[PDB]
């Protein structure tokens, strides 16, 4: 019995996690990859059912924004330099084997012109180098070299083009600007926010205009309770209760145009049976 | 993903050689028809790659490949890192 | 060895440079009497040169 | 077989649940301990006689034992012990640092989930659980929905009933993956909702210690474990001797498993959950005695709820990728903002985007 | 580099350049310059445009090493990309670094 | 958080009396006011968690390899703790299958030794259904011990050996 | 000399500049002195008492250490700066009954415990067991 | 005792009798490796005898990994035939077995410290450099690696009888130092 | 050759050092030091007594700030461990490091595996491997008359 | 801590890895070596044997034999006798 206890104790010393199973429960110990996706998985992907990792959203950090800016600048510099650098290399190669002098001097003059063009490109200002939030940069390279893979190419492209470009006015809104936005939304309709942003004058994205309108809107919530809505709230609460815990966020989304605070107040002050 | 990489490579090559086309004395229309011909014509299993580390055990070969394009079953695939094992 | 050699022998400068090395700076302390010990520790030398 | 520590304080050797339950019921056979009945001067004499017969003592001795061994709140607490002193100091610190001193939402939620169904008598008296039913306190690990799920793994614990056919827990595990709606509704969002993923992909399987119990109940169901078995049968993967079953001719009573060891439960193609059996115990009289609802959710993680990126008042009824308006590529919208931003006047999509119906994991799970 | 001018992309580029040469619309010097530029561009793109790991298992039939190029020939091979399986009877891997 | 220290102190103060009667345990309970260990403001969740911890610790002390005196003291501790609970659904002592033999033989020895107090306490605990007959002592996820020398050699064994010699 | 001159001498020494083209620099900043130590045959250090130096014909010397910072430039817009803390560079003979002598601040009773005469004034060096006085 | 060493490796050399162009062999062989920046030989591997051959430009081939003299000779002849099919005038001249490496287990722990103490003139035991005792047997020119686990590896022999006699000579010493 | 001669002399006089303690001083690596050591021992036709675990005890514990009591405790632990064959075929330096670690952990002055590895030039993995073999037999290796503040009855 | 025990100096392991990586210089064909020598001759009239080795990247003994076959060394009174790439 004592030696069995000792064996138990050594296997305690030789014993050993949950993480090794999580998504690939079956996985190889030489390659570390699980079994191939089931045909059901392929069919699910075909129907465009986003997986949990595909719907995973992470906030854009400030250092990420600065890294994006720097990477885009470097990308544009490289893309504008590679052509002229290659031209200069070709001119040098031709100079190496020209078998002539006057042609060699002409090639030297062309190379000097190319070097001047390269210098001009190098000293280009940041404003003219960034672009116009609609030119095609190498967004996929940024996802690999600049970013270590934490951001996909499409995510970076959308963030740069729609939000983080300098041509998007990120400054705080003004009262006159807000009033103009409200008037344009009312007259032009709340369904063409691209044309609203274009007509707003200031360089703004349709998303920003819609966000500001919603945050200052007054028809977003119903703002008045009705008997039918009260009955719906009571039924939903009685259905989704587990005791004294009433999760109002989950109740809200069966209610139309309501917030959790409104339901909390309504069920605590008026619809409470007590 | 492979078609996107091929298109990007074609665009990069065209942008890089536009200067030579302009300089040597051939119009950019020749460049455009080159791009169109390459794209149109884009439409044995061989893997062309670079080796990071070809380890050889007693009989087990472990291949660490930096990058490569493979031609499996008449379909082209791309990989930026390959960790393979084999038994001679 | 440099500091030890100079104190051990009383020659100052490197060993190879003993030609110009000052001699007698380091001497074995006189322990014949306590007065001779005190005097030796307060001794002043006037090199001729 | 006897459950014993395979690992020091982490795992138990594989044993048949049926043998374990039979052992427990035979060691308590006719002992008056497995009752499942509510707790109830004449009875004093009967109790004394029973004590005398069980302890081989005289009636007067039994009465003396009964009277002497009898049982032996108030907010004030003084003459504190070390633990009571620690509690008093903690209470004083909380009082001096807190202003409301109420149970937090998480605490009340957890308590109500744990005590949601305790002592709930059946309404029919025909679904009453037999005296001794081998309750399994299973727990299902939530999938990786948010990134931090990898670091700390949240789980939902269910008190499954022993001698209960499989596919009764599979139909009870509430996961958002079963409510996914396929297809892209970018062109028009008023399409008739496609059948939820619970209907299209009915296949699923448990994996408990080298045995794939596949859910072949319905014609639409087909072997998901076939891919894994073929993958293992390949050159060499350590795993081997995989078994197969039907999952409706087996019960938790006929299962041979370990306690605290991660097993697998796959459904909806590749949605995988870690099944861990915390402990197995005989049914008591102070817990739920029903069978209609015994696959009972004792605890759930209360996941976060995604909000519309335009307005932070509503959740995400739609997810848009490759959007020409959204800042982020995967952008979440409610119905109102999505309609106002993605359709001019009659459903003609503005710009380019791929919009899909998104069900909030924090609302339906 | 004379390695990536054998796949579908490099081959098709080779025949396209040949078609221009026989059409008297471009000179061979520009053809070879374009080929070198394509080699550099494809190398840079693959090294910087691609992020996806594959794992292949097989029974190495033969191998060969010379002048810094490995030539493996494997039989009954299976490649594993992100999620899918690709099974082939025989494959040739030409590596150079 | 100090509960183990209280349990150890109570068990030590019970053993120092060298007695098995429940009267001494009741006197110690009243003097130490151990029944107030559950007293104090604490919501139902943490209250039942603390009760679970106390019952588990008492049951652990009730099982070997502790001495007979410590085991019987832990038995009275279990009785008192379970009978004095502030939780409406009184927490139950988790009993494993591997330990059932030890507990049953301990009860048999107690009744054999005329220690009717401890036997009656255990019988009352069983009749009230205070035991959750689980598979293992604790849910699985992811002192005064007894020596073998006394079992090997003692007064009677050596007396018999020398008589034979 | 020990507290100021030695440190000033090390500080005033020009940094060592070496060119290959990788470039190497050595800068000596801080000087440390340990108490007079003697290393046994096995290599175990131990404090060296002046009487033991006299008896065993040892030199009453204290180890000298210097903090050395090395910076290397390889014309690759990278600079690596590695510091070797307390680099042994030699041993300084110690004047007895000085601030760096083991018999510093010891009371007369303590000196007698070490077989040292309290009336002994110090002010000399033990060099191979010989008491050497530096004449001004 | 009744246990005898089992040969693990046999290194032999042969003279092909003609200069070779290693580049051609590397480019035309089935399993050859040629890295002039790492070594100056062509490394060929075969499966039936499971041996590795290093082929040198001078025409001298070194075959290793064979588990028997006949297997080594057959592998060397196979390599000679392979080179012959490549268009070279390769023959089989001066075949010689240069080393015989065998392993065995006396099946009892051995006290290396005492062995080195009493056999200082032969054994060299340096735990810092190698955890095994190196015994330089003198009657046959063989070197024995002897470990505390009992494993004994004999190397440096040209004939199997040399290994057998070396093990017979060493076994009594190990038995006398049985830990 | 000079490094090998220095190592040979240190080994001969009875205060042996480790090859890593000569490599850290010389400009060559341990491999060449060992090769030249063997070559010199072969050419000179001389031999050196095998190193014992007690030879590296004094220097290792003097480089560390461990008291003399801990030094004696570690020496006794290592000697008894080698006598009891708890570390078969392992280098004496690793055994010395393990003994020093257990003596420091049990004594008032505690040292982590990193510092002991740096002082003795032994990788912490080797220290753990040599410590687990003598882990269950900690008490009987300690001196009978040994005072400590952290019980020898409980250790990492 | 001075001379704290270490198996290999960081520079020593790096140098051993670098020497194994670059490898020894191989014997290139005479024609290629000759072409490189003649091509470099245009840059400067005379070359040092050590400097010429780096440019050609060939074994010293092999390079000397090739140089002797065509080239000769002229005694210069300014620094020393150096090889002249001109055979005549
Ligand atoms: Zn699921
Ligand atoms: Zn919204």
């Amino acid at each position: 019995q004592n030696r069995e206890q000792q064996e138990e104790l050594m296997r305690d010393l030789a014993g050993s996690y949950m993480g090794h199973f999580m998504k690939p429960y079956f996985k190889d110990k030489v390659t570390g990859v699980g079994p191939p996706a089931n045909e059901d998985t392929r069919e699910k992907a075909a129907q465009g059912i986003k997986a949990f990792e595909e719907l995973l959203v992470t906030k854009w950090k400030n250092w990420e924004k600065a890294l994006l800016r720097k990477s885009v600048v470097s990308d544009r510099l490289q893309r504008l330099l590679q052509p002229k650098l290659l031209k200069l290399e070709y001119l040098h190669q031709k100079q190496s084997k020209v078998s002539s002098e006057l042609e060699r001097q002409a090639l030297e003059k062309q190379g000097r012109e190319a070097e001047k063009e390269i210098q001009d490109i190098n000293q280009l200002p940041e404003e003219a180098l960034l672009g116009n939030r609609l030119d095609s940069h190498d967004w996929e390279k940024i996802s690999n070299i600049n970013f270590e893979g934490s951001r996909s190419a499409e995510e970076i492209r959308k963030f740069w083009q729609n939000s983080e470009h300098p041509s998007i006015n990120k400054q705080e809104w003004s009262r006159e600007e807000e009033e103009r936005l409200q008037a344009i939304a009312a007259a032009h309709g709340h369904l063409e926010w691209q044309k609203i942003a274009e007509e707003l004058g200031t360089s703004r994205s349709a998303f920003q205009c819609l966000q500001k309108f919603q945050q200052h809107n007054k028809a977003l919530k119903r703002k008045e309770w009705t008997e039918e809505e009260d009955r719906m709230l009571t039924q939903l609460v009685q259905e989704m209760r587990v005791g004294s815990h009433i999760p109002y966020r989950r109740i809200v989304y069966y209610m139309e145009g309501r917030d959790s605070m409104q339901l909390i107040y309504r069920w605590t002050k008026s619809l409470d049976p007590g | 993903t492979v078609p996107k990489l091929y298109r990007s490579v074609i665009e990069d090559v065209i942008n890089d050689v536009r200067d030579i086309f302009l300089d040597d004395g051939v119009d950019e229309q020749v460049l455009m028809e080159l791009k169109t011909l390459w794209e149109n014509k884009l439409m044995e299993n061989v893997v062309v790659c670079q080796y990071d580390k070809i380890h050889r055990s007693k009989n087990k070969w472990k291949f660490h490949l930096k990058d490569g394009i493979m031609n499996l079953n008449g379909r082209d695939y791309i990989f930026s890192k390959a960790i393979g094992d084999a038994e001679w | 060895d440099g500091l030890k050699y100079s104190l051990a022998t009383g020659n100052w400068g490197d060993q190879k440079k003993a030609h110009q090395a000052r001699a007698g700076v380091s001497q074995v302390l006189n322990r014949l009497t306590f007065a001779s010990t005190l005097s030796h520790l307060r001794r002043l030398n006037s090199p001729i040169g | 077989n006897f459950p014993e520590y395979e690992l020091p304080e982490l795992n138990t050797r594989a044993f048949h649940v049926g043998a374990f339950g039979e052992l427990w019921r035979g060691r308590l056979r006719g002992a008056g301990d497995l009752s499942l009945r509510e707790p109830p001067a004449a009875d004093s004499d009967r109790e004394d006689a029973a004590v005398a017969r069980d302890l081989d003592c005289s009636l007067e001795a039994a009465a003396e034992l009964r009277a002497v061994c009898g049982l032996d709140e108030v907010i004030p607490e003084n003459t504190d012990l070390v633990t009571l002193g620690v509690r008093k100091r903690f209470l004083e610190h909380r009082e001096e640092t807190i202003t409301i001193d109420r149970a937090c939402r998480q605490e009340t939620f957890v308590y109500e989930m744990e005590s949601h169904a305790i002592g709930k008598k059946p309404e029919n008296s025909a679904d009453m659980i037999e005296e001794g039913e081998l309750i399994l306190s299973v727990n299902i690990l939530y999938p990786v929905i948010f990134h931090k799920h990898k670091e700390h793994k949240p789980y939902q614990t269910m008190l499954v009933l022993g001698s209960q056919k499989l596919t009764q827990l599979r139909d009870s595990i509430r996961c958002v993956s079963d409510l996914q709606i396929g297809g892209e509704f970018s062109n028009t969002p008023d399409q008739a909702p496609e059948h939820i993923s619970k209907d299209l992909y009915k296949s699923a399987f448990f994996y408990f210690e080298g045995t794939f119990y596949n859910d072949k109940r319905y014609p639409e169901c087909r072997d998901l474990s076939r891919t894994i078995i073929e993958w293992s049968e390949s050159h060499d993967r350590g795993y081997g001797k995989f078994q197969t079953a039907r999952m409706e001719d087996f019960t938790f009573n006929d299962l041979c498993i370990k306690l605290g060891f991660p097993y697998l439960y796959c459904h909806q193609g590749d949605c995988e959950h870690v099944i861990v059996i915390t402990d197995i115990r005989l049914v008591h009289h102070d817990d739920c005695l029903d069978r209609t609802l015994y696959p009972l959710l004792i605890k759930k993680h209360w996941l976060w709820t995604r909000k519309c990126f335009v307005c932070k008042m509503y959740t995400a009824r739609w997810v848009t990728n490759n959007d020409s308006f959204a800042p982020e590529d995967p952008c979440f919208f409610c119905d109102v903002c999505f309609r106002m931003l993605h359709y001019d006047s009659e459903g003609n999509k503005l710009g380019e985007f791929l919009a899909y119906p998104y069900v909030d994991p924090g609302t339906f799970n | 580099y004379q390695l990536y001018r054998n796949t579908t992309l490099g081959n098709s580029l080779q025949e396209s350049l040949d078609e221009l040469i026989q059409s008297q619309q471009i000179t061979p010097q520009l053809a070879l310059q374009v080929l070198l530029q394509f080699d550099k561009a494809i190398n840079a793109a693959l090294a910087q445009r691609v992020r996806n790991r594959v794992n292949f298992r097989g029974s190495l039939n033969t191998y060969r090493f010379c002048d810094n190029v490995w030539t493996f020939v494997l039989n009954d091979v299976e490649f594993r990309e992100v999620t899918e399986l690709i099974k082939v009877d025989k494959v040739k891997i030409v590596a150079c670094d | 958080p100090g509960l183990q220290t209280d349990c150890e102190a109570l068990l030590s103060r019970f053993q120092e009396t060298d007695s098995v009667r429940f009267e001494d345990f009741t006197e110690l309970w009243r003097n130490m006011k151990f029944g107030t260990i559950f007293c104090g403001r604490m919501r139902n969740l943490e209250k039942n968690m603390f009760t679970k911890e106390a019952l588990a610790l008492a049951w652990r002390y009730f099982l070997p390899p502790y001495t007979f005196q410590i085991r019987v003291g832990a038995l009275y501790l279990l009785y008192g703790l379970y009978n004095t609970q502030l939780c409406q659904p009184k927490q139950k002592i988790r009993v494993a299958l591997k330990d059932w033999d030890e507990v049953l033989k301990f009860q048999q020895d107690l009744v054999n030794a005329q220690h009717f107090d401890a036997a009656y306490i255990f019988r009352k605990l069983r009749l009230d259904r205070a035991f959750h007959f689980t598979a293992m002592p604790k849910l699985l996820s992811y002192k005064d011990p007894s020596d073998r020398v006394m079992k090997l050699i003692t007064s009677d064994v050596l007396e018999e050996m020398l008589n034979v010699h | 000399f020990i507290q100021m001159s030695v440190q000033r001498i090390v500080e005033d020494a020009p940094p060592i500049d070496l060119q290959a083209p990788p470039r190497y620099l050595l800068k000596f900043e801080q000087i440390y002195l340990s108490k007079p130590t003697h290393w046994e045959r096995d290599g175990a250090p131990s404090p060296m008492m002046p009487n033991e130096a006299r008896l065993r014909n040892l030199t009453y010397s204290a180890p000298l250490y210097v903090d050395i910072t090395k910076t290397v430039i390889k014309e690759g817009e990278e600079q690596l700066q590695t510091q070797h803390q307390k680099t042994f560079i030699g041993k300084i003979p110690i004047m007895l009954r000085s601030t760096y002598c083991l018999l510093n601040g010891l009371t007369d009773r303590d000196l007698c415990e070490l077989n040292e005469c309290p009336l002994d004034p110090g002010g000399y060096f033990i060099i191979n067991g010989s008491e050497k006085v530096l004449i001004a | 005792s009744g246990i005898v060493p089992q040969l693990q490796n046999i290194v032999s050399t042969v003279n092909l009798g003609c200069k070779l162009d290693l580049k051609t062999i590397a480019l035309r062989a089935r399993n050859a490796e040629y890295n002039p920046k790492r070594f100056a030989a062509v490394i060929m591997r075969i499966r039936e005898p499971r041996t590795t051959a290093l082929i040198f430009s001078s025409g001298k081939m070194v075959c290793t990994g064979a588990k028997s003299e006949e297997q080594s000779r057959l592998a060397a002849r196979k390599y000679a035939r392979v080179v012959q099919k490549l268009g070279f005038p390769a023959k089989f001249l001066d075949f010689k077995i240069q080393n015989m490496v065998g392993s065995c287990d006396v099946k009892f722990p051995i006290r290396l410290e005492g062995l080195v103490l009493t056999h200082q003139q032969f054994s060299s035991y340096e735990p810092e450099l190698f955890p095994g005792l190196i015994y330089r047997m003198i009657k046959p020119r063989i070197v024995l690696l002897i470990f505390v686990s009992g494993k004994v590896v004999l190397t440096g022999a040209k004939v199997r009888a040399e290994i057998y006699e070396a093990f017979e000579n060493i076994y009594p010493i190990l038995k006398g130092f049985r830990k | 050759i000079a490094s090998a001669c220095l190592y040979i002399a240190c080994r001969q006089e009875g205060v042996p050092r480790t090859f890593k303690e000569i490599c850290a001083v010389s400009r060559i690596s341990k491999k060449e030091i060992g090769r030249c050591f063997k070559l010199i021992l072969k050419a000179l036709e001389t031999s050196v007594d095998l190193i014992t675990t007690g030879d590296f005890m004094s220097r290792f514990c003097s480089n560390l700030c461990l008291p003399k009591q801990v030094q004696m405790a570690a020496t006794h632990i290592a000697r008894k461990a080698v006598e009891l064959d708890l570390v078969p075929g392992r280098s004496p330096i690793s055994v010395a490091a393990a003994a020093i670690y257990m003596a420091s952990q049990a004594s008032a002055e505690k040292r982590t595996q990193k510092e002991i590895g740096d002082i003795a030039g032994v990788a912490d993995v080797t220290i753990r491997q040599s410590y687990r073999l003598i882990y269950p037999r900690a008490p009987d290796l300690f001196p009978t008359d040994f005072k400590f503040d952290t019980p020898v009855d409980k250790l990492p | 801590t001075n001379y704290k025990p270490v198996a290999n100096h960081q520079y020593n392991i790096e140098y051993e890895r670098k020497k194994k990586e670059d490898g020894k210089r191989a014997r290139a064909d005479k024609q290629h070596v000759l072409d490189m020598l003649f091509s470099a001759f245009e840059k400067h009239q005379y070359y040092n044997l050590k400097d010429l080795v780096d440019i050609t990247k060939q074994p010293v003994v092999y390079l000397k034999e090739i140089l002797k076959e065509i080239g000769v060394q002229n005694v210069k009174g300014i620094h020393k006798n150096t090889w002249e790439l001109k055979p005549e």
